[PDB]
């Protein structure tokens, strides 16, 4: 595969114990290397965490809580990162290292989501093009997803029920003031298209549920 | 530069009107094969096609009268040199591991204070402070026996010394040989007893020890060592499968030689983990820039100026309280002001002590420390499974194999101390050799190790003598050298820099008690 | 206290050059190796270049081989990276980090490789469910630092400016929204203050509920 591979993301509740894996493809590679772990709380640079190569060749970064530990699970070639006594202050991305044929290789990263707040549903608000942004040519619909705690959504626009993704750029969720999440999505067009189809939608999906707003030229 | 190539060697060992022999070409062929080895690493460079010496020494034993012998003899010299060019020009980073050893008793606080100085300046290094979890009472049982060995010595001495230490070792050996029979027996009846169980049982039965207050010393010793970095225990799966283990248990249980069991452990742990070993009496090096502005007085030894440096750093910073200003307190205030001002212009420990950082060494070498009397293993550096570390372990293993082929026959005859020494001295004198002449002499003193003056056996078994013997095996392209014939200028190739370690500490400076003629009858007066 | 602070990052034409400079303090700047690592914002970490303790041998990544050069000045305790023939792939945040087995990271300096030139923003109102909400639309601009307050910074409860998004035309757009009571809507003016620093522009727009017949 890809030299050194991690899972995409995982979530767990506070207090629980997790274990992240940094697997590394089989073959010319086993478990006789060091595994260097890193924590990057979003918006900040990484933090050194551990180094575990053996019972006698291990290390924890200065200031790392004692609840972080590393080992290696044989048969699967992977290195592990036990985090017992989970807390919301541990929500971050996690990368591993290995020195290979010289050079140094990272992992994909694990977006660990420690949920320590009441879950909330998105508040979708869909704005048509304004009178101003139509005299200047151009037609732009703005879908604004606000206030929801499981900060992982999936947005997709529709026109007259049919789907379309030609001409959509979309932001990823971001922390707001009340410690929840909010994301935005825009759909660019031309005044000819906005005045032609009947409906426009924007449909977000969040925890199986699917909100779907709809506006129309009146 | 490099080594001579095939064309060059053809010039040296050419003899006009003398064709190339089958084995002379075997040398030229292997040498040419060598210089086409840039894709290969250092280790298998050193052998796969850098023995050559072998194919060369073959030519000199077949054609003893050949003209090329004189030239090829110099060629073998250029092989030793190329090995040193290999060691000095190809360096890989070293494992960030620091190894200490405290076995047999409770770790005292002075040793922890010295260790805490390495952790504070080198916060990027793992610290392993190896201890045997099964043998905390080996220092306790050693003291008890010799304590009782003098009470019984003086009981039958109503009227000197010399005759004292003589007739005392006889008692110690009997009480020693008695415990070894109890151990070998207890381990047969109950294989599940550890060394500590057998010792508190023996100490309680035959010495009336408050065993209630013995299992307290065990609990406090582990509670102490486990919260001070520890990183150890009788674990080491690769050390227990290795042949070097029942050598360590022999010096630990059958011999009560706490240090000699450490000599066996340190070189094996370095070879399996990588890093740097230190005695607990060593301190990090001092920043080379610190005291360059304080000219050392021309009427003072170099060692004095070295201890006063550490004593000053501990006086105006007090990283280690109760560190003697014994040597600092002998300078005028004109000079003590020079130190106090410089120790004011620094605000961090790492401004004063140099960190190790990203160290690098060769896959072939094991770097050893130095003092005035030659090499000393109070400081070792090696990468994991370095070629030298394997040679030192085979050297110590080989030397003990010699010790026991002759000693164990006399232990099995269960005589007193002198009949056992006479049987042991003949056995080493029998299977003796002209190569190990310097070795077998120091071996006869082996039973007296730990209980007498003028006994240098521990050095010749698993100390400096074994390390130098391994360095010779490296440079002579052989294995199993018994007689050192390397000059001091040769051995300094594997020297540890003086800026990485601070040797003139209060501690290892306080372990130079001569214990010989400069004692003269004394210490016996203590026994009252 | 080990600190590493890099600088030199900015905005460059695709093909231009840049000289990043990480300055080291708190440790012996010798004694240790150094690296450069870039992080495309929103993606994983990716290694770039690594230099020896003494700077004798160096290793580069396959992406920047030939285009990049790592340099180390042990006197002026400082590291260097000279980036030539820049693509859009190279747009990221570049960190300098310490040691063979790598320990401490720097602040990170941002490097952007784009072709477009500075342009002010265009601002369009988003006029007015249990409380309802309104906002401003700031789209088509360059250099990304666009800050948005509301009502000259009056009340900040309910305000959330979204992160900007790069359009196909190489220009950025963001939006800022604020939740107001449905009662006070009308007969209470809500303006938004867009302040685009690099283009030296400040647009102030009042959002009032749309009137339809």
């Amino acid at each position: 595969q890809a030299v050194l591979t991690q899972p995409s993301s995982l979530s767990a509740s506070p207090g629980a114990s997790v274990s992240l894996t940094c697997t590394l493809r089989s073959a010319i590679n086993v478990g006789t290397y060091r595994i260097y772990w890193y924590q990057q709380k979003p918006g900040s640079p990484p933090r050194y965490l551990l180094r575990y190569k053996s019972g006698l060749d291990k290390h924890q970064g200065s200031g790392v809580p004692s609840r972080f530990s590393g080992s290696k699970d044989d048969s699967a070639n992977a290195g592990i990162l036990f985090i017992s006594g989970l807390q919301s202050e541990d929500e971050a991305d996690y990368y591993c290292l290995i020195w290979h044929s010289s050079a140094v290789v990272f992992g994909g990263g694990t977006k660990l989501t420690v949920l320590g707040q009441p879950k909330a549903a998105p508040s979708v608000t869909l704005f048509p093009p304004s009178s101003e942004e139509l005299q200047a040519n151009k037609a732009t619909l703005v879908c604004l997803i606000s206030d929801f705690y499981p900060g992982a959504v999936t947005v997709a626009w529709k026109a007259d029920g049919s789907p379309v993704k030609a001409g959509v750029e979309t932001t990823k969720p971001s922390k707001q003031s009340n410690n929840k999440y909010a994301a935005s999505s825009y759909l660019s067009l031309t005044p000819e298209q906005w005045k032609s189809h009947r409906s426009y939608s924007c449909q977000v999906t969040h925890e199986g549920s699917t909100v779907e707003k709809t506006v129309a030229p009146t | 530069m490099s080594l001579v190539n095939r064309k060059q060697l053809e010039k040296m060992a050419n003899v006009r009107f003398r064709t190339q022999e089958d084995e002379y070409v075997a040398i030229l062929d292997a040498l040419e094969e060598y210089h086409n080895m840039s894709e290969n690493t250092v280790v298998e460079k050193y052998l796969k096609l850098k023995d050559i010496n072998s194919l060369t020494d073959i030519y000199i034993d077949t054609y003893k009268k050949s003209g090329r012998n004189k030239a090829l003899k110099k060629f073998k010299e250029y092989l030793v040199t190329e090995v040193l060019e290999l060691k000095n020009n190809n360096l890989t980073p070293v494992e960030k591991n620091l190894h200490f050893v405290w076995i047999g008793g409770q770790i005292n606080d002075t040793a922890i204070n010295y260790i805490n100085q390495w952790k504070d300046v080198n916060s990027d290094y793992n610290v392993n402070v190896f201890y045997d979890s099964n043998a905390f009472l080996i220092n306790t049982l050693k003291k008890t026996v010799v304590e009782s060995a003098i009470n019984d010595t003086l009981e039958s001495f109503r009227e000197d010394y010399n005759k004292f230490f003589r007739k005392r070792m006889e008692i110690i050996y009997d009480k020693q040989k008695n415990f070894i029979n109890y151990y070998k027996a207890q381990r047969e009846e109950n294989p599940e007893l550890i060394i500590d169980d057998i010792v508190k049982t023996y100490l309680s039965n035959e010495y009336s020890k408050e065993i209630d207050e013995l299992n307290t010393y065990i609990e406090e010793s582990l509670n102490k060592i486990t919260q001070n970095s520890g990183n150890d225990v009788r674990n080491f799966e690769e050390f227990k499968n290795g042949e070097s283990f029942n050598l360590y248990e022999q010096e630990l249980v059958e011999r009560w030689n706490l240090a000699a069991a450490s000599d066996i452990l340190r070189i094996s742990a370095l070879k399996e983990i990588g890093g740097m070993y230190l005695d607990v009496d060593m301190l990090p090096g001092i920043q080379p820039d610190l005291f360059e502005s304080i000219e050392k007085p021309s009427s003072v030894t170099v060692d004095f100026w070295e201890m006063t440096k550490l004593e000053a750093i501990m006086k105006y910073k007090e990283y280690i309280p109760e560190y003697t200003s014994e040597h600092f307190d002998m300078l005028d205030e004109e000079v003590q002001s020079s130190f106090e001002s410089v120790l004011a212009s620094k605000s961090d420990k790492s401004e004063i002590f140099s960190s190790l950082g990203d160290m690098e060494a060769s896959p072939l070498e094991v770097k050893i420390a130095f003092n005035s009397k030659g090499i000393i293993n109070q400081g070792l550096i090696s990468v994991k499974d370095s070629y030298c570390s394997n040679l030192i372990v085979k050297q110590i293993e080989n030397r003990y194999k010699i010790l026991n082929n002759s000693l164990n026959p006399a232990i099995s005859e269960d005589n007193d101390f002198n009949t056992t020494t006479n049987t042991f001295i003949d056995s080493i004198m029998a299977e003796a050799n002209a190569d190990n002449g310097r070795f077998m002499m120091e071996l006869g003193k082996y039973l007296r190790v730990g209980f007498f003056p003028d006994v240098k056996t521990t050095i010749n078994l698993s100390g400096p003598e074994a390390y130098a013997a391994a360095y010779q095996d490296l440079l002579m392209f052989k294995e199993g050298s018994m007689n050192i014939h390397l000059i001091e200028a040769d051995l300094r190739n594997f020297e540890i820099s003086k800026t990485n370690i601070s040797q003139s500490t209060e501690q290892e400076m306080a372990s130079l008690w001569s214990f010989d003629d400069a004692r003269a009858k004394a210490q016996f007066e203590e026994y009252k | 206290e080990v600190q590493l602070v890099e600088s030199g990052g900015g905005l460059v034409q695709p093909g231009g050059s840049l000289r990043l400079s990480c300055a080291a303090s708190g440790f012996t700047f010798r004694s240790y190796w150094m690296h450069w690592v870039r992080q495309v914002p929103g993606k994983g970490l990716v290694w770039v270049s690594c230099i020896n303790k003494e700077g004798s041998s160096t290793t580069y990544a396959d992406s920047v081989k030939g285009r990049f050069t790592i340099s180390r000045d042990n006197a002026k305790n400082t590291l260097y990276l000279e980036m030539n023939s820049l693509r859009a792939d190279d747009t990221a945040v570049y960190y300098c980090l310490r040691g063979y087995d790598v320990d401490y990271w720097g602040q990170g300096t941002l490097v952007t490789v784009s072709s477009a030139s500075t342009k002010g923003p265009s601002v369009f109102p988003l006029a007015p469910g249990g409380t309802a909400a309104l906002g401003c639309l700031v789209k088509d601009y360059f250099p990304e630092p666009v800050t948005v307050s509301w009502n000259s910074g009056a009340l900040t409860s309910g305000v959330h400016t979204f992160p900007a998004v790069l359009q196909s035309s190489g220009l950025y757009s963001l939006s800022s929204v604020v939740t107001v009571p449905s009662s006070s809507l009308g007969t209470q003016t809500y303006i938004c203050n867009v302040n685009h620093k690099p283009s030296n522009t400040k647009v102030d727009k009042k959002v009032e509920p749309k009137s339809c017949d």
